[PDB]
């Protein structure tokens, strides 16, 4: 019983704003101060629809699981597309510099 | 591969870059106190680049993309660098199947060469961004890439960054939370420079 | 307690052989008759390293469930890359066709 | 998005392709006794293709690589095809700063049109492939993009698949398992017929 309540609900973006202070990340990162971030979550089984956006793979171990559950597990719910933010930081250098950080937002989910 | 434990995300030298998402609690800004043009000319010091920053931007008055593609034109008719030696190294040589003694001719060298050249070239053009009051100096001359026309033969290319170079300015940086401890330091903000041919 | 062994084994590919037969769609295709697909399957957690493959973003959602993990799952151990195989089936109109079926076979698998 | 539940894997047609990773097992084979060209030249009848499909190829005796570079290359000095818009359109005009009377010169007009067009044409070069005896005929013969090298200028674009065009063989196929009850049946296999550069 031990997690999350995610059985019925299907495989969907979630918001999740992060703080860069609650990881303690405040002496490295000096803005922004956070980032709405997202995560996804949620079940991928059979059958999947179109809107689950599942790799042909995830289709074939979905079938393979629904059929022997003990032989895979099933796909899971994995961000498709992410974005890019900016950050202002100090590096290795100590020198504070200006700098995308790519796959830092969840746009859209799928299985995997 | 850099770091052992990826416990934190790396960054990224790919430009260009958004910049920060600002958070607009007015605790975070800078005051009119220590917002004086002289301690911030001094502590800057010799980062100072007028052609690059400033208090107040030419870039003001006293559709515009047709604009833009005329500029653009126009630039990529005097290009800067040398010429790229895979355009420089073209002898339109061999031509009746894979030779002539000239399947062109020597004048139209040079000018298919200049041609190449103009179509492929790729210019920065260049804008003043407006950084917020969280910068010093705010205005800031900022490169980009044109890249509403393909830059190759036959279409497909597109005109993209290739080099970067830094400017360096201040920034008010709050140590406690609610912005307590505020004070400018030195930041690395980066310029697009060189933009290049690229799929 | 309801799941695979997958707790102290970190995020990896698996072996995992599919018959056509056995999952029902011997009438469908007729080549091969099967594949190596291979699966992922493992954990993700703080703290990842190099060999996890994972996303900036699944950095950042790994220290915010250390921390709180009521507050989002661990990322997931899901294929990084893929390849495809080619496959001969009896397509919509009953013809037989011979295509290239992409995102079929695990090659790596990433925290996502 | 074709199909609502996605409960196969859905087929591409990119091509190319790998053949079939076929299983050894020798129950799918078929034997002798239907193996025998007469009813299988009628039973595929009109959809024999003496230039594409063979029981025994041409391609035979009585470093490679290099030829297929020279191949490749007086291939590309008579393309087929028409001159393709993108070139055909290119008049040479503007130089000056986005014009001249004449930047280049008529002649030169055709002649750098017609070097631009061997440098991006993109050849099929064509070699049997053995499709092993679960086909027939078994040798087929298959098409290809030659990507040694780069066809834009400048340097990024590759050659790549365009068209395709698909034969019809026959299949050597076994319903019930073990390979009791075969047969052979029309299959159409792919094969590239048009090349073209790209990223
Ligand atoms: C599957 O992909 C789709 C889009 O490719 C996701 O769909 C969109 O994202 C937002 C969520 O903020 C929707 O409001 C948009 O309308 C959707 N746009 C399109 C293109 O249709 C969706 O997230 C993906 N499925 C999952 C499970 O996340
Ligand atoms: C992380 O990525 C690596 C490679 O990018 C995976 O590493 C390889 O895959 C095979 C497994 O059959 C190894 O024997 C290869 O040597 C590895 N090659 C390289 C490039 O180092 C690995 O699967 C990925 N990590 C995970 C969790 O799967």
């Amino acid at each position: 019983e031990n997690s999350s309540s995610d059985q019925r609900q299907a495989c969907k973006k979630h918001e999740l704003y992060v703080s860069f202070r609650d990881l303690g990340w405040q002496d490295w990162i000096i803005a922004p101060e956070g980032y709405a971030a997202y995560y996804c979550e949620g079940e991928c089984a059979f059958p999947l629809n179109s809107y689950m956006n599942a790799t042909n793979h995830a289709i074939v171990q979905t079938l393979v699981h629904f059929i022997n559950p003990e032989t895979v597990p099933k796909p899971c719910c994995a961000p498709t597309q992410l974005n890019a933010i900016s950050v202002l930081y100090f590096d290795d250098s100590s020198n504070v510099i200006l700098k995308k950080y790519r796959n830092m937002v969840v746009r859209a989910c799928g299985c995997h | 591969m850099q770091h052992y434990l990826h416990i934190r995300p790396a960054p990224s030298d790919n430009l260009p870059l958004v910049d920060l998402i600002e958070h607009p609690d007015p605790i975070f800004d800078p005051k009119e106190k220590d917002l004086n043009e002289t301690l911030l000319r001094s502590l800057l010091g010799g980062h100072y680049d007028p052609g690059f920053m400033a208090t107040s931007p030419p870039e003001d008055r006293p559709g515009g993309a047709e604009d833009l593609a005329e500029l653009d034109q126009l630039l990529r008719q005097r290009p800067s660098g040398a010429m790229p030696s895979e355009i420089k190294g073209l002898e339109f040589s061999e031509g009746l199947a894979q030779g002539k003694k000239q399947r062109l001719s020597k004048k139209l060298r040079r000018k298919l060469q200049m041609w190449l050249w103009s179509q492929t070239f790729c210019p920065v053009l260049y804008a003043w961004n407006d950084l917020g009051s969280r910068f010093w100096p705010r205005y800031v001359k900022v490169g980009s890439c044109f890249s509403k026309r393909s830059c190759s033969v036959p279409e497909g290319m597109v005109c993209k960054p290739s080099k970067s170079v830094h400017l360096t300015v201040l920034r008010w940086r709050c140590q406690r939370r609610g912005g307590q401890r505020c004070g400018w330091i030195p930041i690395q903000y980066p310029i697009i420079s060189e933009c290049k041919c690229s799929c």
